[PDB]
């Protein structure tokens, strides 16, 4: 069956249009685990499947592509997801990664500390976040929108993301943000992608594909998270890493996406259409400067 | 695992020759460093030692390079005169028979300066 060979499941518009109360997420295989192929870190499989799904999206893939990776430490001091990004991305891509505690990584630039200490001076092309705050596990009252590191990520989307750029931001049943869902309405397209390697978690990567800087879809973020949970509650997802059995086409396509500087007023129908097809980025072409503040 | 890694990584901070310290430690039966970043790859690569993308043959495994570098892992100074690590940001191919100790393999061997295959494990010059 084909589902197992896909890298994972993407939230369909069937559930995006529902109108339901936010309910508890109850997964029939909750916390079931799948042994890892060749005993690589679980995050190898998880990032590879995220990358495989993004290979089907209209990502902009320019020369000198600017990628920032938050929450990049894992498995006590290493960064397997960053190495997967290095395997996936063009060889001239620039990877900046960040996490709270010290770790060793194959990124070009590695910054330690709170994500708020990460000062992006320019605009980037792709944001990956695997951040999750441990206090989210202390479930007490109702499940409300969280601030935490999402405030930082929302501001980054509004200020430090190229038009045409994209984002993949980890959320869970309880780790989520109204404001971040609503920002998905400023992209050409959006979804939540759940890997098959971690299908037994309410984890999903909230995907914003091709940033437009203007509202395309009016989203009620609290309602949309209720729809995401309704989708998870409705959708059998069996653990699987079959998508990784054939890696012959894994690398990100070398699209040579152009980078253009344009004033806001010059953005017309043609430009929006190119941005929405993954065929253009608008941002500075200076030298990227991303440091600790 | 973490306690054991912490041990040998601590040990190579008490020495003037971290390479020899590591090799002497594992040669005497000490636990090799674990938690190296093994990649999944189509085992259809060229088989060279160090590569910008994974290049493992059917007889190799590919690791993320920082994770098999003793100096990166131990957070100590790199011996290269340029200061730049030779592995970090790249991928390192390890013969499949040596995956028990990728770091020790790397400290014990040298890419051929002419063909960039591991001398003794690929270099045919
Ligand atoms: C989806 N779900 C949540 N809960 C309950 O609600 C609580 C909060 O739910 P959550 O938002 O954390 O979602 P979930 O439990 O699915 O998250 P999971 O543990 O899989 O973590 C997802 C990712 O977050 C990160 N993460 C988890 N814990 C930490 C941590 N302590 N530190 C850093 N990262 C962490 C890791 O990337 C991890 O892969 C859970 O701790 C559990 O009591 C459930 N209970 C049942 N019985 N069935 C469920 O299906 C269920
Ligand atoms: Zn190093
Ligand atoms: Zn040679």
């Amino acid at each position: 069956a084909s589902a197992d060979w896909k890298p994972g499941h993407a939230m369909p518009s069937l559930f995006k249009v529902q109108n339901v109360n936010l309910e508890r997420c109850e997964l029939a295989n909750y916390k079931q685990s799948i042994p890892m192929p060749r005993g690589v870190h679980m995050n190898i499989a998880k990032y590879m499947q995220l990358c495989q799904y993004l290979n089907t999206c209209t990502l902009a893939v320019p020369a000198n592509m600017r990628v920032i990776h938050f929450g990049a430490g894992s498995d006590k001091g290493i960064a397997p997801g960053t190495s997967v990004l290095r395997q996936w991305l063009p060889t001239d891509a620039i990877i900046i990664d960040n996490d709270l505690n010290e770790f060793v990584s194959d990124a070009d630039i590695t910054l330690f500390g709170d994500c708020v200490t990460v000062r992006v001076g320019q605009q980037v092309d792709l944001v990956i976040s695997d951040m999750y705050d441990p206090t989210t596990k202390n479930v007490t009252g109702s499940n409300e929108s969280k601030a935490l590191f999402f405030t930082y990520l929302c501001n980054l989307i509004n200020n430090n993301l190229a038009l045409g750029g994209s984002v993949a931001i980890k959320i869970t049943e309880h780790s989520w943000s109204v404001e971040l869902y609503e920002l998905m309405g400023k992209f050409a397209w959006w979804t939540v992608f759940c890997t098959n390697a971690n299908a037994s978690s309410s984890e999903g990567f909230l995907l914003g594909i091709n940033y437009l800087g203007t509202i395309k879809e009016n989203i009620d973020g609290g309602a949309m998270h209720a729809n995401y949970i309704f989708w998870r509650n409705s959708t059998p997802m069996n653990l699987s890493t079959y998508s990784l059995f054939d890696l012959s086409k894994f690398q990100l396509k070398l699209k040579g996406t152009p980078v253009l500087q344009l004033k806001e007023s010059q953005i017309n129908e043609l430009v929006i259409s190119l941005l929405s097809q993954g065929k253009l980025l608008i941002r500075d072409n200076d030298t990227l400067s991303v440091s600790t503040d | 695992e973490f306690a054991s890694n912490s041990s040998v990584l601590s040990l190579v901070n008490f020495t003037v020759d971290p390479q020899k310290a590591y090799l002497d430690f594992v040669n005497a039966g000490g636990a090799p460093l674990t938690n190296c970043v093994k990649m999944l790859t189509p085992k259809t690569g060229t088989g060279i030692a160090i590569s910008v993308k994974p290049e493992s043959t059917a007889d190799q495994e590919t690791y993320g390079g920082a994770s098999v570098c003793l100096y990166c892992r131990a957070h100590i100074e790199h011996p290269d005169v340029s200061g730049v690590c030779k592995y970090k940001g790249k991928f390192v191919q390890i013969p499949a028979q040596c995956v028990r100790d990728p770091v020790g393999f790397c400290l014990s061997n040298t890419p051929c300066n002419v063909c960039q295959y591991w001398i003794g494990y690929g270099c045919n010059c």
